């Protein structure tokens, strides 16, 4: 195949020189299993008890007994295939191009398709890693015009039915304040039985910048980041806390365990950015290629997951 | 919208780790204390009686009788759950006494409940009494805790 | 059947996918083993 | 088992006593698959294609071509469970009922659970014969009060989207109108190719008695079953036409081959009685006991049926 | 399931299922149609008739009030038949072609009524005595509707050269794209039919 | 709902070859080009077979296409896939030629899309090439060729 | 695993119920065997 | 030349297309062999 196909030798040749996604840091080893889908759904089923009254106290002769209760939840999730087209230089027509130092035209902004290639799966690759962490689709700043998703597609940060804390604008300087508002976070997080598991936060860099000073007088060889990092083992069984720094967010604190027996991320073995066959070609020296990526798979499990929004209004 | 058992899924798994208040859910199908002794029989559904007084209906007479969504003077027992794939209701008798939630017409416990022509419970023939207050589970729907012990005036 | 094979000989572009797959999770395995946190 | 339970030994040594349907007749033996299911449905899926347009003209230039389109048809049958309640005499207390002639008590009426169950298993099996010939439950002589019963489940006589003929009321005795109507249906019927298959007309007594007569100043040679099975086997390739009576219908002909491609009975392997495991005990002699058996099953072709009712009125 | 998108193989069966139908149907009917009314026709070229369509042959018309008459259809055969002019070529088998309800109504004994005689027989007596007591073959078929066809099988009067590639036969362009679903194309050829003038007879049943 | 949701309660009969195609599941035209633009849309309610224009919302989402004419009509629907709810639109610019929705009509009439993107007797949108085929009780199909807006 | 079958002894009611099954199968099978239209 | 025989390896389209075509005459001239038509 690589002798008739010149674009699969150079995706071959240089799929190496594509870095691995920031995403991975994330997630433990174990908190990520890889599933074989392009586009549809993947359902589990899970069963819940309750008691309907109080017990019924047994003496001398009953027949009515009070009842226990059996539900059963069924959660889907939901994956997408989505598709970019790139246009690069045609493998005859280099030769054309290839000047003594750059390849490719500088005043067409046109490159050899395997550059072209990398380049714009790093692009992929970022626009994964900040749907990954957000939850929304989007290329712009502000954070307009986001992609209509399917439902049951939801991130880190846009999961619903979790723990969420606001700053109001007033305190928006206030590290005490912010570090009141993740305290009673923590507070409402319910862990269950599966306490005992490491923790990450992620934040801002301005929020990195708030932690190193000194925890409030002005203590002595006390950080806030240091009080942060003991409130949080308070919690979690005095287990590993990783505190990371995320320039995709904004003013965003995000905290969770790393148990895969809460949070899983159960990704396409296709999600990242995979060459398509087809090439368009003319007659002239411009060629157009494609590349597939597939998005979706974030399980959580109900109040696991603490989200302090710092309104900055 | 108003089957016992939602059809669209849920995105997330919930946390089993609290068991108090997880029973006042429209699933909840039977009764919260139900006896071996009790008579309970299946009937053609027509439209969703569940959890709602049920009375006997009548066709021309090529099909069998059936149960509607209904109570006064025509009320014939407590549709307590239903099957779908066979369109069939588990009906308790008036003859029966039952306890469980019922759905009350859009209250506190000690209260006289009768069925409406909806086969809906409202406050005052007296039909059940109110053993807790109104718990909403819709915008529209409205379960309460309800002993039955038949017809009285 | 993975890329870094340097004996893969992709038969066709089913197979060549599948091996860019397979590399893609060795090198999330990789990455893993190296971290150190 | 049979050593603790005495009920399941009765059943076993009572069980080759029952006769078999007659409903066996009117299929051939590839037209019946037993299929593992008590009450549910079973789905199956048909793929057909269609022309959209009058064809294309390949001359000169031209890149707009008309189209052939697709369809798929999924088709569900339902199976139902139904049980049966019977009261019959302890096994202990059959001595003291024993007589010279019989046991049993005549006058409670009264029975053992062999000859219970057999007797039972008689009736229900008279019911499952009138389903699947009828496509209706009831009790009723008349027919009215029927079983309200789950879509998807239809018999031979009121299978949908087959052809259907009504003899008028003043035509009942007029045997030339019905084999017009007949003739009618027949060129109507739509077999395809696969036409070169057997026959099987299924007719009321009284049917029977008007087609003995001499076909029609009248013909003495041949008879009207004669003649209707030359115009049968003038579209079924010359193959067998078998003919047969049947009581539970009254007034109606029905025509249909007996080929598995076109018509199949697929009945729940549990569709025959069976006895269940609760029994009914009490301190007095009399128990109870009861039986299960499943309904539905029956796929047929659209335009393969013929149905011919001569209305009385 | 949902967006009806099969496999090439399926496909291309089904696709060519329906085209030998509608070549079937041409080569019966002389048309080329979709609707079952036999409307908006594809306008073909001239010189291209069917077994049904050829001009200068013999036409009869069974009329409204002798629909269900099989004295009076047969009536009108045996016109025909007489009108017909195999000539020297005679002495070779026949072929008729009818649909299923007059087959039914031929299948009935012949008319108080004949004892081991059918219409049918009588029918094919009749043809054997003007094709010298050779083999008359009788076939039914749907596409026909209230039309009994009658012509020899003699390839001196009749023949039919058909191209060796009408037929389906697969295009080696195949439609590609980005996507899943792929685009074919079946090429297939019509025309070839020859006869000789007043050697088939048509008969046409009006019905009301 | 272009494909009936509802199962079928017998196996189809695949002898006949005629009109078997003025069904609602047919998707696509009765002539296609391979030249042809598509494009797909989120999908606002179900434009199948219909007219669709294109809807801006308060700008946190991006653009959708809802069944639609007049001087806003964009396209036209020829397809849908459910699960994504996404619709496929052949622009104004290019042609179609197939069957679309009629409002509750002769070949010859000159067809224009009202505000529900249902084709009505009159700017001429399309031309009809046959008379309306009744599916529904309110559901009525009919082949036409939308050779752009002219006046 | 039939009632006819002497040396089959059921161990429970699922296994006579199968049993029950299979004889009625095997009956029906007899039945088409013996049948002369 | 024709597709029923196993050993045949198209070259090339066009051979393809006659190996279909004689595949077809085959299939005409078997089906004329095994007809029986009846005759009463």
């Amino acid at each position: 195949l690589f002798d008739e196909n010149y674009y699969a030798k150079a995706v071959a040749n240089i799929i190496g020189e594509v870095k691995d996604p920031i995403m991975y840091k994330w997630f433990s080893p174990d908190q990520i299993e890889d599933v074989d889908l392009q586009m549809g759904y993947q359902k589990t089923v899970k069963w819940d008890a309750f008691l309907n009254a109080n017990p019924t106290t047994i003496a001398n002769e009953v027949n009515t007994i009070s009842t226990i209760g059996f539900s059963s939840e069924v959660v889907r999730l939901n994956y997408l295939k989505l598709q970019y087209k790139f246009r690069h230089l045609k493998q005859t027509s280099e030769k054309f191009y290839t000047s003594d130092s750059y390849i490719g035209d500088i005043n067409n902004n046109l490159l050899p398709f395997a550059q072209a290639y990398k380049l714009a799966s790093s692009e992929i690759i970022k626009l994964i890693n900040h749907f990954v962490l957000t939850g929304t689709v989007s290329i712009q700043k502000d954070g307009k015009n986001q992609k209509r998703l399917l439902p049951n597609m939801y991130g880190l940060l846009n999961m619903p039915e979790q723990i969420k804390e606001e700053v109001a604008s007033g305190d928006k300087d206030k590290m005490d304040k912010i570090f009141e508002k993740i305290e009673a976070g923590l507070s409402k997080l319910e862990l269950g039985d599966e306490f005992s598991t490491p923790m990450m936060v992620i934040v801002d860099p301005a929020t990195s910048l708030k932690l190193v000073k000194p925890y409030a007088a002005a203590s002595s060889c006390e950080k806030w980041e240091d009080v942060l990092i003991q409130t949080i083992k308070a919690i979690n069984n005095r287990e590993d806390v990783y505190i990371e720094t995320s320039n995709l967010l904004k003013h965003k604190i995000l905290i969770y365990p790393l148990n895969s027996e809460l949070i899983k991320f159960k990704p396409s073995k296709y999600m990242l950015p995979t060459p398509n066959e087809q090439v368009d070609k003319d007659s002239t020296d411009v060629a157009h290629s494609y590349i597939d990526f597939v998005l979706g798979g974030l399980l959580a499990t109900r109040k696991t997951i603490l989200q302090v929004n710092i309104k900055q209004s | 919208a108003l089957m016992k058992n939602p059809q669209q899924d849920s995105g997330l798994l919930s946390n089993s780790i609290d068991f108090r208040d997880q029973n006042l859910i429209f699933s909840n199908s039977g009764g919260v204390c139900t006896s071996s002794k009790d008579k309970i029989e299946n009937y053609p559904a027509k439209g969703y009686p569940y959890k709602r007084g049920v009375k006997l209906s009548f066709g021309d007479g090529t099909t069998e009788l059936e149960v509607e969504a209904g109570g006064g003077d025509d009320l014939y027992g407590v549709c307590s759950d239903i099957d779908e794939f066979s369109g069939m209701a588990t009906v308790i008798p008036i003859t029966n006494n039952f306890t469980g939630y019922l759905t009350l017409k859009k209250v506190n416990p000690g209260d006289k409940l009768n069925f409406n022509q909806h086969g809906e419970l409202e406050k005052v023939s007296v039909n059940a009494i109110a053993l807790s207050k109104a718990h909403k589970l819709t915008e529209d729907l409205f379960i309460v805790l309800a002993s039955v012990f038949g017809n009285r005036a | 059947a993975s890329l870094l094979d340097s004996n893969f000989v992709p038969i066709n572009f089913t197979e060549f996918v599948q091996a860019i797959s397979n590399t893609y999770k060795q090198r999330r395995i990789q990455f893993y083993e190296n971290l150190k946190r």
